[PDB]
């Protein structure tokens, strides 16, 4: 799939994404906060169409991620991101997409999801997040 | 909060 | 060391 | 004078700045690194002209600030920065304005600037820099 | 709020 | 169950655990790095007796862990940890205790485990990581 | 990349 | 002289340092925090006697350093740091030593010294602050 690397930010505003309740995770975009002001992301697309799409947006600086948990499985003989869910302190967002598959889970107890990391070919390959105090 | 912390030093000047 | 900013980074999940 | 706040970036690309051998600095306007990408900071202008442009560019990423020192003195009954010298790993930008009053340095050992705020308004009033590693 | 140094905590993983 | 944290350090170079091949993790002890000496963290006990002990002796400072991986499960109605596996850039330790239950997994592209924090019953009730650069 | 944690150092200030 | 290096700790709860009203500070010792429990710092000490002791005992952990200042100066054909002065935001500790010859200063907007190394022969050469969140 096609890497990218959003890099580091100051906090999240706004989540951008895409599933598909057969298939796993499409889409990608976030709108990072930057110093204060928002920093629109570059947007991730798959190598395909037919997604739900999905925008989870934050009530920031207030609300932030705690946790970011989902789903990996198998999906036409590739190991993808099925699902996603973001719980913040004030709302749980998901699960988006096929629970089904491997969990894994990435639950805060100090600090801050400040950017994303990963790859998207037909579906999101996998990802990774920066994390700061 | 859900703004990113950094350590700042200063100031310097007034 | 270099002029890069560095962070923290737990993954990769998936693939 | 007028209060800023560039926040945190990745690093330093480029520092522009402005004095006078008679009164201080006038300018601040830094060019940062941001996830490869360079982000032009807000431009950070006296009040008044007459000051000698200073540009200060950095052979980023091999080249990074180690040492940030000056001049602090009373300009026409104001406390500002007189002066300004950047040392890098690889040479010495400055002394930008004249070395007198009270000394500051900032020596750094382990970590990088990445980011500036303060106050401009005939001059440079103060500044504070963002460390992180 | 302290002059205690603080650290990027993750988890619980368990319980809780 | 007794709840414990033993805060951060600079790194890790040994971890002493027990397991039972029948139910999950009891007893649990680091022994970090703090500032190049070693530091014999306290002992974490579990209530009960009856576990294989474990020796995960890492070749600090070049050989640190990139992953934890493990599942949780109930054990006598409660929610435990059940195995634990700790993935280092030189070997692969694990897994210890039952891998039944909910799977998850903390793998590190950058950054450092320097602590612990959790809780012991009968068992390893839960734990947290300190991370960090 | 070692297993040896860093922090931010500012200094020295004196003999150089 | 002789370097030494105390490394990182959780913050400060003691300075135990040593002056001379006419040459510079002689020794220096600091009773940190490591992760709530105070943890005794190594004795730097001068090669030579007939220094004025000074225990800054604090309120950790809500007392903390929030400037550190003092002057640079020769004595006897050596650079060494004269005076040194440590304001909390509780209380002003200080000048010890002698006020003379090249201020400097260090305040701290965000974050904390949490660890020193430098260098002590007849009198402190030199030294540095390890800075964290
Ligand atoms: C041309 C391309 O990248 N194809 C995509 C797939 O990519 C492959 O994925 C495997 C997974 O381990 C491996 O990384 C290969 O090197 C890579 O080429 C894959 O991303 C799928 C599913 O999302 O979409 C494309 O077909
Ligand atoms: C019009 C204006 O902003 N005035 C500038 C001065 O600002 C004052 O600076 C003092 C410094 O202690 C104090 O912060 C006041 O609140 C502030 O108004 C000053 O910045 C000078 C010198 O640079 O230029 C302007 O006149
Ligand atoms: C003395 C004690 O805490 N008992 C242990 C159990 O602890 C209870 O666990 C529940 C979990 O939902 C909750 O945290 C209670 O506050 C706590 O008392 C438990 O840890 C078990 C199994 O690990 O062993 C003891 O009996
Ligand atoms: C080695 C020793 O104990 N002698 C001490 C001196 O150290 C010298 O300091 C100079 C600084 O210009 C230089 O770094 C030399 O390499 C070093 O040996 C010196 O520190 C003085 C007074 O502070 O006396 C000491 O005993």
């Amino acid at each position: 799939g096609k890497a990218f690397d959003d890099g580091a930010f100051t906090g999240i505003r706004e989540i951008n994404l895409s599933y598909n309740k057969e298939t796993a995770i499409g889409d990608f975009q976030v709108v990072y906060d930057l110093n204060g002001s928002p920093y629109v992301g570059e947007n991730h697309k798959s190598f395909i169409t037919g997604f739900t799409p999905v925008k989870i947006s934050l009530d920031f600086p207030s609300e932030y991620i705690m946790e970011v948990s989902g789903y990996t499985g198998k999906v036409s003989g590739y190991v993808v991101v099925r699902s996603l869910t973001f719980k913040t302190n004030k709302k749980t967002y998901g699960p988006y997409g096929v629970t089904s598959g491997t969990p894994f889970s990435l639950p805060i107890e100090n600090g801050l999801i400040v950017g994303f990391k990963g790859s998207i070919g037909y579906w999101l390959d996998y990802f990774s997040m920066y994390l700061s105090l | 909060s859900g703004i990113s912390q950094t350590v700042i030093v200063g100031p310097w000047g007034a």
